[PDB]
């Protein structure tokens, strides 16, 4: 009766029922070749596996396996009973909703589910069918601009460029500095103090000139084993990468340029309205200062009379899962759901007439 | 004069002048008031209107789309691929050496004599390789004489066939031809000749035509959909299954595989089964034309990284040490290797500073992989693994303040 919301990220599932606020288990998109913290609990014969790539399924086995512990494990219902919405990535190619589709009637035998884009869902969570989702996790980030509630395909930007490259930039600075991290806990660890102690600098060449001259911006940070370390100009140089990505050796654009891509792409009459309604969604939209730097750098970008907006909920880390929960509550969103009955009628292919 | 032209006015400069100013009456025409206004424009400013026209296809769509000097390179172009010519024609002009690849004076501008090592040198340099040419040029139906202007040492003499488009036009007291450069050509040979006192190397030249999309992406992709739907229902099932593995992101582990030669000396008989079926679904479809294809390459395949000095091609001399080090050399790739019908730069590279500009010859091991339903926004051709190319010339030009890097290369296996 009650629906469930499953959205399923590079690194994290983020899953509940439909008409609660928060995701009720939130859980490591990993699998032991066991799941999620399981699958490290003996991690020993066995080696953690992310099924998720870049925000896309990649392996069907390991994801049914993610799926089972979502239903079973964490939420403990049972699939017969409850329709299911799942999320996907912006420009999830069409066999994958398909194969979602088959998988959650056939092998979960669900009443009912439906496949929403994630940054549709964020956009929508702040109450909005229009403007350009950034939308950063762990995998994968995208800049999806939407116009009263469509996504606009042929303008949607995505950067392999995200948190656990973010995490793995900071491990290496870090070593660099003096501190060795290099293991898979270690990694974690990392991870941790790139979530407490990390900030993007509003002007960066600045920001390392400070730094060479004081303490004023050094954090310090109190390891497992009660070692305590410190962090100096790596908080900032650590996100300043979503920026530039030349500093993990990569040659693509930047967030802020691929942001100014993406709107210069959409047609003229509705860019006013996305420099307005900049959205901020998901784990590493986080950083103190990066909806301020986003605001310089797009303000440079765009004419000098542009209205810039950045929104950033404090939420935001959830709110392509708030979206989800929204959605699928609305009165009329309960004729969208495909019903197995549908299913068994038209093939998998019938994501694609109702998504 | 004959009632019918000849293919070649050789050295009868006073017909060919008169033919052209009849033939530039006759052409005003059909040229509308848009088309002769661009005309005008280019009389005034013909050497940043060329210079606009061979570049103007590596940037993002958008800086494209919104640039006015398009409409300048559109008209004009249109003005001229209008006037077709309904036989073969050969013409007449002067190159530096260097856009040949032949950086050094084949001799200097005072001496009258060139050498037969230079000779030779220049041979060897252009022998056996398609140039790739664009943009806006005027030539001369006849061949230069005493008392016509010489720039260089290099007189091409180039026949250009039925078809070409070819705006005979009067700027002043002078009739001259436009035409847009849009092939590649080939030297078929060189000979030493003497103009009022001079030598000169005259080089025999043809074209080989390519389709080139450049930045119409959409005519590309069409040609590619037309071309490669029903290779993509063709393919055994093995052979589908292990292409979209590829694409899906398995390339980097079965491309890292060749690179390492892990079929010699850590063989893996579920890889090695993996590249024959990749190969055998390229080698299914063969591509069915003479085609462009542009990469955008990490500096490591040219022994480079983002924080190499030598990555630096603001500085000429860094221009300079890569031409020296792989300009008309081959390269190989043991790699499976991407590439695009489109010139377009884009979000995920572009800040990438080499550009490959690749030649494929018709019947080539290929295939449009974005005709397969999924991820067709990378407009993407893949190349089979262990391609060979000849790095012909390296031009550079200005992305911003960043200069980079044209290869123009062949494809010759
Ligand atoms: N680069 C392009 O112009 C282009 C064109 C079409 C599609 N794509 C798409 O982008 C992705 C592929 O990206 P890519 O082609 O940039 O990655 P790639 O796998 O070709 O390159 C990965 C890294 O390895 C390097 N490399 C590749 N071959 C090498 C060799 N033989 N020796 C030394 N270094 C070598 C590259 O410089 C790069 O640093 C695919 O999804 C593909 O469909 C890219
Ligand atoms: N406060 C924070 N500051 C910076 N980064 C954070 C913060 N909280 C979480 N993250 C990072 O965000 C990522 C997880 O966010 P999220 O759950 O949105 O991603 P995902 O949906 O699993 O991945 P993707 O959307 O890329 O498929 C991790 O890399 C995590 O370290
Ligand atoms: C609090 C927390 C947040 C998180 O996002 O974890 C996700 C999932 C995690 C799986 C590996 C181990 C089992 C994690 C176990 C338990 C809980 C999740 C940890 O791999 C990440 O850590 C990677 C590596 S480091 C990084 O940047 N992303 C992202
Ligand atoms: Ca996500």
């Amino acid at each position: 009766t009650t629906a469930l919301v499953c959205d399923n990220g590079s690194g994290l599932v983020k899953a509940g029922f439909a008409g609660d606020d928060a995701p009720r288990a939130v859980f490591p998109s990993i699998v032991g070749r066991y799941v999620g913290d399981e699958a490290q609990s003996k991690r020993g014969i066995l080696t953690l596996k992310y099924p998720i790539e870049h925000g896309i399924i990649t392996n069907w086995d390991d994801m049914e396996k993610i799926w089972h512990h979502t239903f079973y494990n964490e939420l403990r219902v049972a699939p017969e009973e409850h329709p299911t919405l799942l999320t996907e990535a912006p420009l999830n190619p069409k066999a994958n909703r398909e194969k979602m589709t088959q998988i959650m009637f056939e092998t979960f035998n669900v009443p009912a589910m439906y496949v929403a884009i994630q940054a549709v869902l964020s956009l929508y969570a702040s109450g909005r069918t229009t403007g350009i989702v950034l939308d950063s996790g762990d995998g994968v980030t995208h800049n999806v601009p939407i116009y009263e509630g469509y996504a606009l395909p042929h303008a949607i930007m995505r950067l392999d460029l995200a948190g656990r490259d973010l995490t793995d930039y900071l491990m290496k600075i870090l070593t660099e500095r003096g501190y060795s991290f290099v293991t898979t806990a270690e990694r974690e660890i990392v991870r941790d103090i790139k979530e407490k102690l990390c900030y993007v600098a509003l002007d960066f060449e600045n920001e390392m000139a400070t730094a060479a001259s004081s303490s004023s911006l050094e954090k310090s940070y109190e390891l497992p084993d009660g070692q305590v370390i410190t962090i100096g100009n790596e908080r900032f140089r650590c996100p300043e990468t979503l920026f530039q990505p030349s500093f993990i050796g990569m040659e693509s654009a930047g967030i802020h340029e691929t942001t100014y891509n993406s709107i210069m792409k959409c047609d003229i009459d509705i860019r006013k309205d996305l420099y307005a309604n900049n959205v901020m969604s998901g784990g590493t939209t986080m950083y103190p200062g990066i909806a301020d730097r986003m605001q310089k750098e797009i303000t440079a970008l765009a004419p000098s009379t542009m209205k810039i907006k950045i929104i950033a909920p404090p939420e935001r880390k959830y709110s392509v899962w708030i979206g989800g929960s929204i959605l699928a509550s609305l009165s009329t969103f309960q004729q969208m759901w495909i019903t197995k009955q549908e299913y068994d009628e038209a093939g998998p292919s019938i994501v694609h007439r109702k998504c | 004069a004959f009632i019918e032209r000849p293919e070649d006015f050789l050295k009868d400069k006073e017909n060919a002048i008169q033919w052209e100013k009849k033939e530039a009456e006759r052409v005003e025409k059909n040229l509308d008031t848009l088309e002769k206004e661009a005309l005008e424009l280019y009389k005034k400013d013909s050497e940043q209107i060329s210079n606009y026209s061979q570049t103007r296809q590596y940037f993002y769509d958008y800086q494209i789309e919104s640039n006015p000097r398009e409409k300048e390179y559109k008209n004009l172009r249109n003005a001229i691929s209008k006037n077709k010519i309904d036989k073969p024609i050969n013409v007449y002009y002067f190159e530096s050496p260097e856009k040949f690849a032949f950086n050094k004076e084949i001799r200097t501008e005072n001496q009258n004599e060139i050498s037969l090592e230079k000779f030779n040198e220049l041979k060897e340099t252009i022998q056996d390789k398609l140039f790739k040419q664009d943009g806006f040029k005027d030539v001369s139906l006849y061949e230069p004489g005493n008392g016509d202007e010489k720039p260089t040492p290099l007189l091409i003499h180039l026949k250009l066939p039925k078809n070409t488009g070819m705006l005979p036009y009067i700027n002043s007291n002078d009739v001259k031809t436009l035409i847009e450069q849009d092939y590649s050509i080939k030297i078929d040979k060189i000979v030493r000749i003497v103009i009022e006192g001079k030598q000169y190397i005259k080089a025999e030249a043809s074209i080989v035509n390519s389709l080139d999309f450049k930045d119409d992406v959409s005519k590309g992709d069409l040609w590619g959909k037309e071309n490669y739907s029903d290779w993509s229902n063709k393919l055994t099932p093995n052979e589908l299954a292990d292409v979209n593995d590829y694409m899906r992101g398995g390339y980097t582990a079965i491309n890292n595989y060749l690179i390492s030669n892990g079929p010699l000396n850590n063989p893996n008989p579920e890889l090695d089964s993996k590249v024959n079926n990749i190969e055998n679904a390229l080698k299914l479809t063969p591509i069915p034309s003479n085609l462009i294809v542009y990469r955008r390459s990490g500096p490591q395949e040219f022994g480079l990284t983002l924080t190499s000095p030598e990555y630096d091609f603001n500085k000429i001399e860094n221009i300079d040490a890569f031409k020296e080090k792989w300009e008309g050399k081959v390269i190989t790739y043991p790699n499976f290797i991407s590439t695009s019908i489109g010139s377009v730069n884009m979000s995920a590279f572009a800040k990438r500073k080499i550009i490959l500009r690749i030649n494929i010859p018709k019947d080539s091991p290929g295939a449009y992989l974005s005709a397969i339903p999924g991820y067709a926004g990378s407009y993407e051709v893949l190349l089979n693994h262990g391609s060979k190319f000849k790095i012909n010339k390296v031009d550079s030009y200005k992305d911003g303040t960043v200069t980079k890097l044209i290869l123009d290369a062949t494809l010759i296996n």
